[PDB]
C-alpha cells in the first residue's frame, strides 16, 4: 500500500 | 511557494443512503488556479442485504460502460464471486471455519486446500493447483516429542514445501523468534509438484545445496545476531528504549569491524543521527510542530564536506513541493558546483501535474535502459528538465510530456487507455484503446513489456518470464509470494550464459557460469532494510575483477522514499550517484568505474531493478517509464478503484512497500 517516507516506520533488520 | 487557489472549494464529499451506507463519493478536481473544478462522482450501489454489489469509477460511469466491481455475496456478508474489469473473475469458496477451500482466479486455475481430519486439529495439509493436477504446496507439521519441545518445536510447520522447494525449521526462542532455519531450492529442469506420502521422493528434486542460518535474540524477541548462510555473522546492539544503537560485521574468517558505531533518536523514535564504520555523519533534521522529514544531512568529518544537504518543503497536507541541496556538485561534473532545486506542483486530487529537476546530457529518451555512467574522465555536465503529466479521471497516468531546454530533447509519451478498464499499455505498443485488453492476461497481468518482449505468469499470477528476443529471465517464488531465484539466460556465444542470484536471508547468491564452469561467484553481504541506508558487502569467491577489491564495502544513502542516491566506501569516498525522474526513471547516473556500476542493483525506493528494468517490489512489478504497474492489485481495492494506479499518483511524497 501507498505509505509515506520510509522515516515514519520503525527499524528492521530482518523479517520474513 | 504554494497556492491554494488549486484546493478552493475543493473539499470531499461522502454521500449517504437511508442506511447510512456510502453510496457516492465525491470529489472536485482543478488542475490550474484560474479555472472551475470538476465534480468526480464515484459510485457505489448496494443490494437489499446491505452489501457493496457494485462499484464504479467517475470514468467509466460518463463512457456509460458497467461497473468496475460486480461482487456476489453470501447471507453472511463473504465475497463468493468479484468480477472486476481490471483483475477478472474470482470465485472464492470457504467452509465453516472461513478457511479457503476452494479459488478459481481469472486465468481459470482451481486452487484447493485440504485439511487435517475432523480427529486433528484441521490445520493446513496440501494446497493443489489445477489446471493438470499439480500438489504445489505441502505442510509437515509436528507434534509434542520432548525432542520437538526442546527446540520449541510443538505445534509448528517443520517442514514447508512450496512453489520454490523446502523451508525447515530448527529452533524456535522461548519467544517465538525462528533461530535456525534451513532452506533448499528446486533444480531448473522440475516443478513443484509434492504429490504422495514419502519424502524420499521429493528430495530428489531439490537441490543439494542446504542453505541455514542461524540468530540469536534476547528475552524481548529482538534479534541480537545473525549468521548468514555462509558464516558471516552480524550483530546489533540495542540501547535501553529497545531502539537499534549499533551494528557489527565480521566475515567468515576474519575479525570484527564496525558497520554503524552510533544511532540516536529524536522523541518520536525517528532516526537522528548515525554514524557509520565509514565514519561519514548523517543528521535527520524534522518539523517540529509536524514531526516530518525536512533534512537529511549527509557530512563526512574528515574533509568538513557535506555529500548531500536535502531541505524538503511541503504543503498543509504534507506533500513534498520543493528539494533543495545545499551541498556542491559531486567530482563527475567539472565545472560546475551548483545542484539545482527540484519543484513541484500538484492537482487538487493531491497528484502531480509539474516537476523540475536535474539529469544528464547524453541520456536522451526515457525507456527501460538505464543510460552509460558518468566516469570522472569523461568532463560531463548536467542539464535542467521539467516533466508535466496528464491524468484522467480515472486517475491514470495518460502523458509525460518531458521538456528539456538547452538541449533540446522534448518528447512526450502517453499511455493509451481502454475504454473499459484501467488496463493501459504504453503509446508504442498500441495506439488504439480497444486492443489494450488483447495485451492482458485474462487476470489482467500484462502479457507483452514491450514490442519485442513478451512475458510469462505463473497459475497464482507471478512474472514466471520476461522472454527478450534471444535471451529469456525466469524467477521463482516462495509461498507469500517473495522471489527466491533470479536466472538470467543470454543467449548463446558458443553456448549458454546463465546468471543466478539466490535471496537468502541477508545474503545473495550472485553467480555467473558458462557451460561447464562458474566464471564468478559473489555473496553480497546485505546489512539492514533497503531504503533505510542499506550496507552491502561484496565478497568475491571466484572470479574477482582485477581493479576493484575484494570485501567492497557499499554505504547506500537515501532520499525521503528511499531512492539510492549515494554509494560511499569504507572511507568515505564517493563510488557512485544517481538521481530520478519523479515516477522512477534514471536521470542522474554517475560512477567511479564501469565495472564499480555494475553491481548496484538496489535504485529507486530500495528496489532492485533487474535487467529487464522492472523494479521489484515485493508482490509486484513496476515500470518507471509508464508509471503503471504490471499487473492488477493482489489484494484489491485497498487504495480505490483504480488497481493499475502508482502511489495515488504522488510519486514523490508517498511510496510503496512491497506493492501490494
Amino acid at each position: 500500500a501507498p505509505e509515506k517516507g520510509k522515516y515514519t516506520k520503525e527499524v528492521n533488520f530482518f523479517d520474513e | 511557494s504554494y497556492n491554494s487557489a488549486i484546493d478552493q472549494k475543493t473539499p470531499s464529499i461522502k454521500v449517504l443512503d437511508n442506511r447510512k451506507l456510502n453510496v457516492r463519493t465525491l470529489e472536485y478536481l482543478r488542475t490550474q488556479a484560474d479555472e472551475n473544478s470538476d465534480e468526480l462522482i464515484t459510485f457505489y450501489e448496494f443490494n437489499i442485504p446491505g452489501f457493496q454489489v457494485k462499484s464504479t469509477d467517475p470514468r467509466k460511469n460518463k463512457n456509460q460502460s458497467g461497473p468496475n466491481f460486480i461482487r456476489v455475496f453470501n447471507l453472511a456478508g463473504q465475497v463468493l464471486r468479484e468480477e472486476s474489469v481490471d483483475a477478472g473473475r474470482t470465485i472464492t469458496l470457504n467452509d465453516i471455519e472461513s478457511r479457503p477451500v476452494l479459488i478459481i482466479n481469472a486465468t481459470g486455475v482451481r486452487q484447493n486446500h485440504r485439511y487435517e481430519d475432523n480427529t486433528l486439529p484441521g490445520r493446513l495439509l496440501a494446497i493443489t493447483e489445477q489446471v493438470g493436477e499439480k500438489t504445489t504446496e505441502r505442510l509437515i507439521w509436528a507434534g509434542n516429542t520432548p525432542q520437538e519441545k526442546d527446540y520449541n518445536l510443538a505445534g509448528q510447520c517443520v517442514r514447508h514445501y512450496d512453489t520454490a522447494g523446502l523451508t525447515q525449521l530448527n529452533s524456535l526462542s522461548l519467544a517465538g523468534v525462528v533461530l535456525s532455519q534451513s532452506q533448499q531450492l528446486l533444480v531448473d529442469d522440475k516443478n513443484a509438484d509434492w504429490t504422495g506420502e514419502d519424502q524420499s521422493l521429493w528430495q530428489q528434486k531439490l537441490s543439494s545445496d542446504v542453505y541455514t542460518t542461524q540468530n540469536k535474540a534476547d528475552a524481548t524477541g529482538a534479534l541480537l545476531t545473525q549468521t548468514d548462510a555462509k558464516g558471516n555473522i552480524q550483530r546489533l546492539a540495542y540501547d535501553v528504549a529497545g531502539q537499534l544503537k549499533g551494528c557489527w560485521l565480521t566475515l567468515k574468517g576474519q575479525a570484527e569491524q564496525v558497520i554503524i558505531k552510533s544511532l540516536t533518536y529524536s522523541a518520536a523514535g525517528q532516526k537522528l543521527r548515525e554514524e557509520h564504520g565509514n565514519g561519514v555523519i548523517t543528521e535527520y533534521s524534522y518539523e517540529p510542530e509536524t514531526q516530518r522529514l525536512i533534512g537529511i544531512a549527509t557530512r563526512r568529518p574528515s574533509d568538513a564536506k557535506v555529500l548531500q544537504d536535502l531541505r524538503y518543503q511541503y504543503d498543509p497536507v504534507g506533500n513534498v513541493i520543493n528539494i533543495r541541496n545545499d551541498a556542491e556538485a559531486t567530482r563527475f561534473w567539472r565545472n560546475q558546483k551548483v545542484v539545482p532545486e527540484n519543484s513541484y506542483t500538484y492537482d487538487s486530487l493531491y497528484q502531480l501535474i509539474s516537476a523540475t529537476g536535474r539529469e544528464m546530457a547524453n541520456i536522451g529518451q526515457q525507456n527501460n535502459q538505464l543510460p552509460s555512467p558518468a566516469l570522472p574522465s569523461d568532463n560531463n555536465t548536467y542539464t535542467n528538465y521539467t516533466r508535466s503529466y496528464s491524468y484522467d479521471h480515472s486517475g491514470n497516468l495518460t502523458q509525460i510530456r518531458h521538456s528539456s531546454p538547452a538541449t533540446q530533447n522534448n518528447y512526450t509519451v502517453a499511455i493509451t487507455l481502454s475504454n473499459r478498464s484501467n488496463r493501459g499499455v504504453l503509446s508504442t505498443l498500441t495506439t488504439d484503446p480497444n486492443q489494450v485488453d488483447t495485451l492482458f492476461d485474462a487476470g489482467g497481468h500484462q502479457t507483452s513489456l514491450l514490442p519485442g518482449q513478451t512475458l510469462i505468469w505463473t497459475p497464482r499470477g507471478e512474472l514466471k518470464q520476461v522472454n527478450n528476443g534471444p535471451g529469456n529471465e525466469w524467477y521463482r517464488y516462495d509461498s507469500n509470494g517473495m522471489r527466491q531465484l533470479k536466472v538470467s539466460e543470454q543467449p548463446t556465444q558458443n553456448t549458454t550464459q546463465q546468471q543466478r542470484v539466490i535471496y537468502l536471508p541477508g545474503l545473495e547468491l550472485r553467480t555467473t557460469q558458462s557451460n561447464a564452469t562458474t566464471t564468478e561467484e559473489l555473496h553480497v553481504i546485505t546489512l539492514g532494510e533497503a531504503g533505510r541506508a542499506q550496507v552491502r558487502v561484496l565478497h568475491w569467491e571466484s572470479g574477482k575483477p582485477e581493479d576493484v577489491n575484494n570485501n567492497q564495502l557499499r554505504y547506500s544513502y537515501d532520499n525521503l522514499i528511499g531512492s539510492s542516491q549515494l554509494e560511499l566506501d569504507n572511507q568515505g569516498q564517493i563510488i557512485s550517484e544517481e538521481e530520478y525522474y519523479p515516477f522512477g526513471g534514471t536521470a542522474l547516473w554517475a560512477a567511479n568505474s564501469q565495472t564499480e556500476a555494475s553491481y548496484k542493483t538496489i535504485r529507486y525506493s530500495g528496489k532492485e531493478r533487474d535487467a529487464t528494468g522492472l523494479y521489484y517490489y515485493g508482490y509486484r512489478y513496476y515500470q518507471p517509464w509508464a508509471g503503471r504497474w504490471l499487473s492488477a492489485d493482489p489484494a484489491g481495492t485497498i487504495d480505490g478503484l483504480n488497481l493499475y494506479r502508482m502511489v495515488r499518483n504522488n510519486p514523490v511524497s508517498l511510496q510503496d512497500e512491497n506493492g501490494l
